[PDB]
DNA sequence: TATAATGGGAGCTGTCACGGATGCA
DNA sequence: TGCATCCGTGAGTGCAG
């Protein structure tokens, strides 16, 4: 439709009609649209903040996400134990909050153990606007990404958001952690210099403790014996750090 | 920007990959024909060793875009850009796409041919040795 | 970091094989209950519950430990599919 | 077995006939009272 | 060139 | 508490009324205020004029009229109606023939009335109608992108009101034109006028080069109506050249003022550019027989003049303000209603000759439908037609104040280039520089200036002093950008005596360049420095100490501030804080002098002098738009004695009547272990504790209950397999109790709908076999609460039908809301910022014994982080904390106006002031300097920000004027090795809270044609794992992880089934199969007659549809 | 990479908690005005109508003043910029904006200009300079009229920041479109070809050869595999051998001797690896600084390498970029 | 199912840049 | 034959919507 002549417009409105060819191609075509990359169960979204606490393969994933990302996971895990009898009134417990017991957090604790998540930030420039983590699960609602790692993903926390993506199979796992995880992923793949590295507070910090004075009152006097500067010093006329 | 030479050339290297024919010697080929530097030589192997003439050939340098858009692959070109000129194209020529590459391999679904899924490294095997020859010593025998 | 990476991608001769020693490994076992380790009882990885110190669960932490030991081989084309998946299946049952 | 290539190629009208299970003959979709797809029409399930 | 002022 | 004003410059005229944009511009259009003989022929009346008189037969207009609305203006907030009036207008049909006279008054349908603030109501929720900026009619001329020395003429009407026109002078010698771009030589157009040779040569007469060569008498041997049908050739490439067709389709583009309208604008504009007076607002005129030009001549002799050199013949900036204007809203409108009328006249005249010509009325000859539709369509689905933005009341007063150049009519955003959105010379003081979105609307959404006005032909002007020698008028005049340009005019705070310019360097711009000039030379002053903002820009202080681009996000976040339960009013205000207040009409205020009545949490009542006695009653926690509570607070006690304008209840965020958008908090500006790290904020638990920024918020959970093809859904108390618990908060009928607590999973409304054809299968009628329960035949449709939400329900309204005054759409029996509340204490995650660009979310809340305090004993607020400061540039947060250290020890506030405000030693002076207090206080309480307070004054000296030898008092005075003070940290009692920046700042909470957007799912929804997840967290989407992403895994070369994305976790419906029952089953995840997705690619291609095909090594096909699509 | 982890949590830890200790904080105060100022304020109008009478005195024209009205004014900048560190060095080496800026934690010496000098020449919408410059600071503050001009700026920028954003993203998806199916997909391809990488840059200043810039040579020649043997001060770098950081430093000193001109080194511009390249031809996997892996997709490593900084490329700018590739 | 009736009607407007296929001194 | 000139095609990510 459209390609040649007038396009076949419904009545009462002047929108082209979608034609088989306007199904296929373009950015919201087939391709681009649903091949190319989909939309995905496991996953979640969320407001990031900075967790200076974490060691640099680390995250805080809120409780409350973790949950649903393993919900099969915690299903069994639910029976293992018995804080239910059977998986499907083990789903009908966290289905209304009340009903969530102390002791289904504690179980999930086990499940997510060994294994990462993946977060995801805004425009995946590169290689590594995605990087696994394990996950620390924390209260509240907000994810904490590690400091380190910000640079990476040109992640600020004026209120940017993330994503998590749940690995499933043991080989999903494991190409999270050997090949994907923070801690292994330190040099640019672009230029081969180091990516995790300091930046505003931590060398601001480390800066500020190895500066050395400069002091300008002895102005460089010429004093023959040491036993006399100390003496001019505690004279008060030269200072300390004055060369 | 620091950023490795190496990468641009990966890439300028794709913009090299074409050359134009300008006598097609004993071939099926014709003059002005493109095709990829890689078949082009391919054949004036066939040729120089079915001791014939071969192909007369040029250097053919061409953009990004149009260089993605001349791959093999119909299933890379058609989820690229201009969609219809590629689809119709590969209809009427009976085009197989191969499925050497990554798109390719990401629209059927398939474990892409890299990393994990290269052919170097996904057939490995692992077994304990307390396994390797509890197997070993019953198969020594018929 | 992972412990001891550095010395497994001096093992394996492009890091993508570890990946997948690591992660066939680390189902052989999930499927077999751990029966066939090559692991002693000591050097389990174990993870710490709210009750008390129990096996690490996690099949790939243990595979990578698995591997460090030296205990498992690696490589291309070194048994019949088929006769592995049973006589794996005889040493140590479902 | 395993798939491993994929053609693409002009589907003669025979062929086009090959895949059909039936002509749509009316424009017809779904009944207006049943809310069921009217025979020979564009979702009938004889189709 | 359009439809209906060819069939007029 | 004393509010200390700055501020050298005495403003003449105030802010003029803020809405006026809005609602001067509907009512200029309505009218319904004035009787129909007194109307004037703009707006709503202009239109009739225009369609009328109906033709062969003859239908004419007489008057219309406006009656009041069926239902007032909450009550159609509530029933989801529009608040509008009913539009009756008065015909009379007289017949062609006869004389034919009847007279009905036929009803036309409701047009929607504008409330006071400036809104509209459009089935229930306000709206605004944004102000569109576009060209303006008129001609131009602009150079020839091609020929340096040619120049392209342009003759443009109001949109779809007539087409354009260019004259591009060809490189043949005789120029050209194109319409419907449909090129010819010119010659031929001006024949059909009447134009004679000679009388070419006796008007150009100057310009040999073209004069001469515009003449071609191959068309020159032709009287006027021979070229007449020359040219309907040479557009209707076809139709039979009629000598009453080509009268009617010339005429019907350029002579005809009924689908050709130049602009009231337009008219002017090439009036005063041409120097010709015009009849009406059209190219050509049909007078005695033939076709009489007014506007081709006058264009064509401007043109030629230029391409030689002659003077006074400038190209056009089409960007100036004085080509650009603005469409208003009641202009907007009345294009759409002047296109229901014409769509109303193709239905007349279809049925004045055709059904009977003798028997017929108006009343039976004009079908509302038209009308009705255009108007239905120009509120609900325009691009300007815009849901309310009443976050907080300054967002819905700078929404009203919206400029955008988008929308059907101006540019599609592709069509949006440089030029457009480029900062004008003559924006100054008419379009804020400032207030516009960062993104892709950049420089096309912009904001009204404080002190501007569009006048009546929707060009904004903006207000001078006149200055006569060198003395200074209290006389003010408003200019089009155009006039400015005439003057030179003097900077608004250049200095003066009494009312004489009293320097002999004055700062003056002259058409927009700055020009230092003698007060000689000095013809208009800027009113002040308030007329070159946004209102928004207008509230940050200390604006001239803030990079522009981050002015920008202190202005726009300000429209986000969440109403706080205590809000306050910033301690350093710029002045405007109370117009807006004020004209955000949601404050609540004093009709004339007199005594207040009674006083409650629900009502006030105020016995006036005239002894009426108003009863005000208090919009007391209104649902905003956005979820925001709009909530009515009263400020009066019983009998106290109000003159007029006082005030009687502060709005939402508004405190005494002032705009409270945030709190005012204690910061220290330090870096703080890491929790400060990229603008990140910690805060002091000892904020939530006195409940500073909390909020209230609300979610409307609405279901229906509707006849079936299966039953009636049924609102039941009676949920099938339901336990009491699970209902011990629900009526009889099947509603939450009004006051409950509830939360996810909860029921809030249970519902009944019946089972299918799937009623049960085998497997389950023997599970209820076992049971002794067999199955039942409804079903559990109850409206529980999502995931992350829930609260207090506060309200619930049931409608059904049957029951009076309510009728709802076809087939829904009952409709049931539940409104639920929430108090919103600031939680880890939400997001905070200041007018100044600092935002940031809170990343961390230490208790007390943690904060970093001062000497004693008081614990700050916020640590804010001082490398947000150097690379982002806004300096005035800085300013802003020290004067309010001062105020936070005087117990002062301050107005500190715009550019000019308190400078730096006005302010050291209020520093020194209050080190007094702070510390005057404690060298006689008992106390003396403390020991930690030397080791930092030790340090302070090596930094150079003291005195070596003077008292500590001396010195810590010297740090104190410098905004810097002692702090200790709480964790360790140890000071901090420096002196910091401790203050006083005005911070907001914003409306992005954690609370709203975190979301997760395992697997939930799927989507029709492609089984992949759904989108978004209120369908439980999943996340889009895009293109880029997907390069991210591959770069990895994390394949199975891949895969797993593009299979079990999407679409791969067999393997994602299959995974989910291998997780429950302690499993690993299985090896996947083909996605669905890729179906679909395959047999939309078939439905392409092409026939792709899966394929194995050795070439033989392979079904991917496991032989379900073979026979 | 074990231990370099826990070196930057280590880094991280002690760092955090002394930037907070110490006592950093920003007051007004503390964007110090140099005032070798008005001595370059004051020295500047001599000057100016010094060339407003080189013209008043119809000496040379309009387009010739304002010409020399703004090379006057941006050395004039220069100047000041200068004298605000200095006055810092010397005199206040731990002030807040000075400390910040030298680290690399936060700001650079054009934006640090700007609260302590003066904000310098604007741009007039067209993309032409305003003659008359913004003599305020940020400390100081800006009049009305100021502020308004120092707008076209930012607006102007915005705009660019969001056209060019659009390409980037465009560029980057034709690069990934072709190279995704370049693979690192087998060990050697055994080709004898090569590239010269020359250490040394055919200049015009002299059009003599100037040695090329450090950086630029490590970007041509760290991780790569030589071809042919070199032997340069005594040292033997073999064929084969993976160019370590510091091989390469040695390459540049036995070049600054004049014992080598180009290093011989094996790139993907000649791989003969059908739809991949080699290992060899490849080098190092930057990420890890050794030998890249078989089965790494380079391609798209290329191509997010390349895209992901034009943003981020201000003009010519992105365009030449995109002219060539 | 019968007076007679015999060629339409809205266009829409301020982007851009490249590459390929068609027309013309 | 060389070069106007037209027509068709593109024009960043995810999230709220
Ligand atoms: N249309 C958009 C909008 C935003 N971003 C991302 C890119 C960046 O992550 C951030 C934009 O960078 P900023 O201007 O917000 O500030 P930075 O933190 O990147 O630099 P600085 O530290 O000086 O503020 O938002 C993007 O890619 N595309
Ligand atoms: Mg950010
Ligand atoms: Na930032
Ligand atoms: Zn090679």
């Amino acid at each position: 439709n459209g390609r040649r002549g007038a396009p076949v417009t419904n009545p009462g409105s002047d929108r082209p009609l979608r034609s088989l060819t306007d199904i296929l191609s373009g950015k919201q075509g087939r391709f681009r649209q649903n091949l190319l990359g989909k939309r995905v169960d496991y996953s979640g979204r969320s407001v990031i903040v900075v967790g200076p606490q974490l060691k640099l393969h680390q995250c805080g994933l809120p409780k409350r996400m973790a949950l649903e990302l393993f919900k099969p996971f915690l299903l069994k895990k639910m029976e293992e134990k018995g804080i239910a009898p059977n998986v499907k009134a083990a789903r009908r417990m966290l289905e209304r909050q009340r009903d969530i017991k102390d002791e289904v957090w504690d179980a999930l604790e086990e499940v997510i153990h060994g294994k990462v998540v993946l977060l995801n930030r805004a425009p995946t420039l590169h290689r590594l606007g995605i990087q696994a983590f394990q996950p620390v699960l924390v209260e509240g609602q907000s994810i904490q990404l590690h400091p380190l790692v910000c640079e990476a993903f040109n992640a600020d926390f004026d209120g940017d958001q993330m994503a998590v993506h749940v690995p499933l199979s043991s080989f999903a796992q494991a190409e999270a952690r050997i090949q994907m995880l923070s801690a292994h992923n330190l040099l640019s793949p672009a230029s081969g210099e180091p990516l995790a590295k300091p930046s505003r507070d931590i060398i601001l910090g480390l800066y500020y403790i190895t500066q050395v004075r400069k002091e300008k009152k002895g102005a460089g006097l010429e004093f023959a014996t040491p036993e006399e500067a100390l003496a001019a010093h505690e004279r008060g006329e030269v200072a300390l750090n004055a060369p | 920007v620091k950023l490795h030479d190496k990468h641009i050339e990966i890439v300028v290297r794709q913009m090299m990959k074409y050359v134009e024919v300008t006598d097609p010697g004993d071939s099926r080929l014709l003059e002005g024909q493109v095709l990829e530097k890689w078949d082009v030589e391919a054949l004036n192997e066939r040729l120089i060793a079915e001791g014939k003439t071969p192909v007369a050939w040029k250097p053919l340098l061409m953009g990004v875009t149009k260089s993605a858009l001349s791959t093999k692959s119909w299933l890379s070109a058609a989820s690229f850009q201009n969609t219809t000129h590629v689809l119709t194209e590969a209809a009427i020529a009976g085009k197989k796409d191969e499925l050497i590459g990554l798109k390719e391999n990401v629209i059927l679904g398939r474990l892409i041919p890299a990393g994990t899924g290269s052919d170097f490294v996904r057939f490995t095997q692992v077994v304990d040795q307390k396994t390797l020859k509890a197997i070993e010593e019953a198969r020594k025998e018929a | 970091a992972e412990p001891g990476i550095d010395k497994l991608f001096g093992m394996v001769d492009s890091k993508y094989r570890l990946t997948v020693v690591v992660a066939k490994r680390a189902q052989q076992l999930l499927r077999h209950g751990f029966k066939n380790t090559v692991l002693e009882p000591e050097e389990r990885p174990k993870m710490q519950t709210l009750e008390g110190l129990f096996d690490d669960p996690n099949a790939v932490t243990w595979a990578m430990k698995e591997l460090l030991t030296g205990r498992l081989v690696f490589g291309e084309n070194l048994v019949p599919e088929d006769r592995l998946q049973k006589e794996m299946e005889r040493l140590y049952p479902v | 077995k395993e798939v491993r290539k994929v053609r693409i190629a002009l589907a003669s009208p025979e062929k086009i006939r090959s895949w059909s299970y039936g002509e749509v003959e009316k424009p017809e979709t779904i009944n207006y009272r049943t809310l069921k797809p009217e025979r020979d029409g564009l979702f009938d399930e004889r189709i | 060139s359009d439809p209906v002022r060819q069939y007029l | 508490m004393e509010i200390k004003r700055f501020g050298r410059i005495r403003e003449v005229i105030p802010l003029p009324p803020l809405t006026e944009i809005q609602v001067e511009s509907y009512r200029r259009a309505l009218q319904a205020d004035v009787p129909p003989e007194k109307r004037e022929n703009v707006g709503i009346q202009a239109a009739f004029r225009e369609t009328f008189p109906i033709e062969e037969l003859v239908l004419d207009f007489l008057e219309y009229r406006l009656g009041e609305p069926p239902f007032p203006q909450d009550e159609c907030r509530e029933k989801d109606l529009t608040y509008q009036a009913p539009l009756y207008a008065r015909l009379q049909l007289i017949h062609k023939d006869t004389g034919l006279i009847k007279e009905d008054e036929v009803f036309l349908g409701h047009i929607p009335l504008m409330t006071e603030d400036g809104s509209f109501i459009i089935n229930g929720a306000d709206r605004v109608i944004v102000s569109q900026i576009h060209r303006s009619p008129g001609v131009y001329f602009t150079p020839d992108p091609a020929r340096p020395g040619r120049y392209i003429a342009s003759i443009i009407p109001l949109p779809k009101r007539g087409p354009w026109i260019d004259l591009e002078v060809e490189p043949n010698g005789v120029v050209s034109m194109k319409v419907n771009k449909r090129k010819f030589p010119l010659v031929l157009l001006l024949r059909v006028l009447g134009y004679d040779q000679e009388t070419l040569a006796r008007e150009l007469g100057a310009y040999g080069e073209l004069v001469q060569g515009l003449m071609d008498e191959s068309v020159f041997a032709m009287r006027p109506e021979e070229a007449l049908i020359r040219l309907f050739t040479l557009l209707r490439p076809g139709d039979p050249p009629k000598r009453d067709k080509a009268v009617a389709y010339v005429y019907g583009l350029i002579a005809d003022p009924r689908r050709y309208d130049l602009g009231e604008a337009g008219r002017y504009k090439a009036e005063e550019k041409l120097g010709i007076r015009l009849s009406g607002r059209t190219l050509a005129r049909f007078e005695d027989g033939e076709f009489k030009d007014e506007v081709f001549l006058p264009t064509l002799r401007y043109l030629f003049a230029l391409t030689a050199g002659v003077p006074g013949h400038e190209v056009d900036d089409i960007d100036h303000l004085g080509n650009r204007r603005i469409r208003t809203v009641g202009e907007l409108m009345t294009d759409q209603f002047r296109v229901g009328l014409a769509r109303l006249a193709r239905g007349v005249r279809e049925r004045m000759l055709m059904g009977s010509e003798d028997s017929l009325t108006p009343a039976k000859l004009v079908n509302s439908r038209p009308l009705e539709a255009a108007i239905r369509e120009f509120f609900s689905r325009s691009q300007l037609s815009q849901f309310k933005d009443e976050t907080n009341p300054l967002s819905s007063l700078r929404h009203k104040r919206r400029i955008s150049a988008l929308g059907p009519g101006g540019l599609t955003r592709e069509r949006a280039g440089f030029d457009v959105r480029d900062v004008h010379r003559t924006h100054y003081g008419r379009i804020c520089p400032v207030e516009t979105p960062e993104g892709a609307n950049i420089g096309l959404i912009t904001s009204l200036a404080a002190y501007a006005r569009v006048d009546e032909l929707g060009f904004i002007r903006t207000p001078y002093r006149r200055v006569v020698g060198g003395v200074v008028t209290d006389e003010v005049v408003y200019m089009t950008a155009t006039e400015e340009d005439r003057y030179t005019i003097a900077q608004a705070n250049t200095p003066l005596e009494g009312n004489r310019i009293a320097a002999e360097r004055v700062v003056a711009r002259r058409k927009g360049e700055p020009v230092i000039v003698s007060p000689e030379e000095v013809e208009f002053m800027d009113v002040s420095p308030k007329q070159v903002f946004s209102v928004n820009t207008n509230l940050i202080p200390f604006l001239e100490h803030d990079d522009a681009n981050r002015a920008l996000m202190g202005s726009n976040m300000q429209t986000q501030a969440v109403p706080l339960i205590r809000a306050q009013a910033p301690v350093v205000m710029t002045g405007l804080e109370e117009r807006v207040v004020r004209d955000s009409l949601a404050a609540l205020y004093a009709e004339e002098d007199g005594e207040v009545a009674k006083v409650d949490g629900n009502r006030i009542v105020v016995r006036y002098e005239d002894g009426r006695l108003v009863e005000y009653p208090l919009r007391r926690f209104y649902r905003s738009n956005q979820g925001t509570a709009l909530d009515q607070r009263p400020r009066v006690v019983v009998g106290q004695r109000v003159r007029k304008g006082d005030l009687l209840a502060d709005g939402p965020a508004s405190e005494n009547g002032f705009l409270a958008l945030g709190q005012n908090v204690l910061v220290a500006i330090m870096p703080f272990d890491g929790y400060n790290f990229e603008d990140a904020i910690v805060i002091s638990e000892e904020l939530l504790k006195r409940d500073f920024y909390t909020s209230i918020h609300i979610e409307r959970y609405e279901i229906e209950a509707r006849d079936t093809k299966l039953g009636p859904e049924r609102i039941t108390r009676d949920i099938p397999h339901l336990s009491e618990a699970a209902l011990r908060d629900l009526d009889e009928e099947g509603v939450v109790r009004i006051g409950a607590e509830v939360k996810p999973g909860d029921i809030l409304v249970g519902r009944t709908s019946f089972k299918g054809e799937s009623e049960p299968t085998p497997e389950e009628r023997l599970l209820r076999s076992i049971f002794g329960e067999k199955a039942r035949d409804v079903k559990d449709t109850s409206l529980r609460v999502p995931p992350g939400e829930g609260g207090i329900v506060v309200r619930t309204v049931r409608l059904r039908r049957g029951d009076p005054g309510v009728e709802l759409k076809p087939g829904v029996r009952e409709v049931v809301r539940v409104y639920v509340a929430q108090k919103r204490k600031l939680q880890v995650g939400d997001k905070l910022a200041n007018r100044h660009g600092n935002k940031g979310v809170v990343a961390k809340i230490l208790p007390v014994e943690d904060m970093p305090h001062l000497p004693d004993g008081t614990p700050v607020d916020v640590i804010l982080n001082p490398l947000g400061v150097p690379s982002r540039m806004n300096l005035g947060q800085i300013l802003e904390t020290h004067l309010g250290l001062a105020g936070y020890f005087l117990g002062q506030r301050y107005i500190s106006p715009i550019f000019d405000g308190a400078k730096e030693p006005e302010i050291k002076e209020l520093l020194a002031q209050a080190f007094e207090v702070y510390f005057g206080k404690r060298k006689g309480e008992g106390f003396g300097v403390d020991k930690r307070e030397v080791e930092v004054l030790r340090r302070a000296e090596k930094l150079g920000l003291v005195t070596p030898g003077k008292t500590p008092e001396e010195q810590l005075k010297e740090l104190f004027l410098q905004g810097k003070v002692v702090l200790y940290d709480g964790r360790t009692g140890e000071p901090i090795e420096g002196p910091i920046v401790v203050g006083q700042m005005f911070i907001m909470k914003l409306y992005h809270m954690v609370e709203d957007k975190m979301h997760a799912r395992s697997t939930g929804p799927y989507s029709l044609i492609t089984q992949q997840p759904l989108g978004g967290k209120a369908q439980f989407g999943g996340q889009r794992f895009g293109e880029m992403e997907v390069w991210a895994l591959e770069a990895y070369g994390a394949a199975h992880t891949l895969q797993e994305m593009l299979t079990l976790k999407s679409d791969d419906i067999e393997g994602r089934n299959a995974a989910y029952e291998a997780i429950i089953k302690g499993e690993d995840v299985p090896e996947p199969s083909v996605p669905e997705s890729f179906r679909v690619l395959v047999k939309e291609l078939q439905a392409l007659a092409l026939d792709v095909q899966t394929l194995d090594e050795k070439d033989n096909p392979v079904d991917i549809f496991e032989g379900l699509a073979s026979k | 990479m074990e231990k370099t982890a826990r070196l930057l949590d280590a880094l991280k830890y002690y760092g955090f908690t002394f930037s907070t200790t110490s006592g950093i904080t920003i007051g007004i105060d503390d964007a110090v005005i140099p005032e070798e100022k008005k001595q370059y304020l004051e020295e500047a109008d001599r000057k100016l109508l010094q060339i407003e009478q080189a013209y008043e005195m119809g000496f040379l024209t309009d387009r010739e003043r304002y010409d020399q009205i703004l090379q006057l004014w941006t050395e004039t900048t220069e100047k000041v910029t200068q004298a605000v560190f200095k006055n810092f060095e010397e005199n206040y080496p731990f002030n807040p904006l000075y400390v910040m800026a030298q680290s690399g934690a936060r700001g650079n010496p054009q934006q640090i200009r700007q609260l302590c000098g003066l904000r310098g020449l604007m741009q007039k919408p067209s993309g032409e300079t305003f003659e008359v410059p913004v003599r305020s600071s940020f400390r100081e503050g800006l009049t009305v009229l100021e502020y308004f001009i120092s707008s076209h700026g930012a607006r102007k920028g915005g705009a660019d920041t969001a056209l060019r954003t659009a390409d980037s993203g465009y560029l980057t998806r034709k690069l990934v479109d072709v190279t995704h199916e370049i693979v690192v997909r087998e060990a050697d391809c055994g080709t004898t070809n090569y590239i010269s990488v020359p250490l040394f840059q055919p200049d015009e200043v002299t059009r003599s050869l100037r040695l090329r810039k450090r950086a630029d040579i490590e970007a041509g020649l760290y991780g790569r595999v030589l071809a042919r043997e070199v032997e340069v001060l005594g040292v033997r770098l073999e064929e084969g051998r993976y160019l370590s950081m510091d091989d390469v430093h040695l390459l540049i000193k036995a070049a600054e001797a004049g014992e080598i001109q180009e290093v011989p080194v094996r790139s993907p511009l000649t791989c003969q690896t059908r739809y991949g390249v080699c290992q060899k031809c490849y080098g190092y996997d930057l990420s890890m600084a050794r030998p890249v892996s078989i089965g790494e997709a380079v391609g798209i490593v290329a191509a997010q390498s390349i895209g992901e900084p034009g943003t981020q490329l201000t003009m010519q700018g992105l365009p030449r970029v995109i002219e060539l590739f």
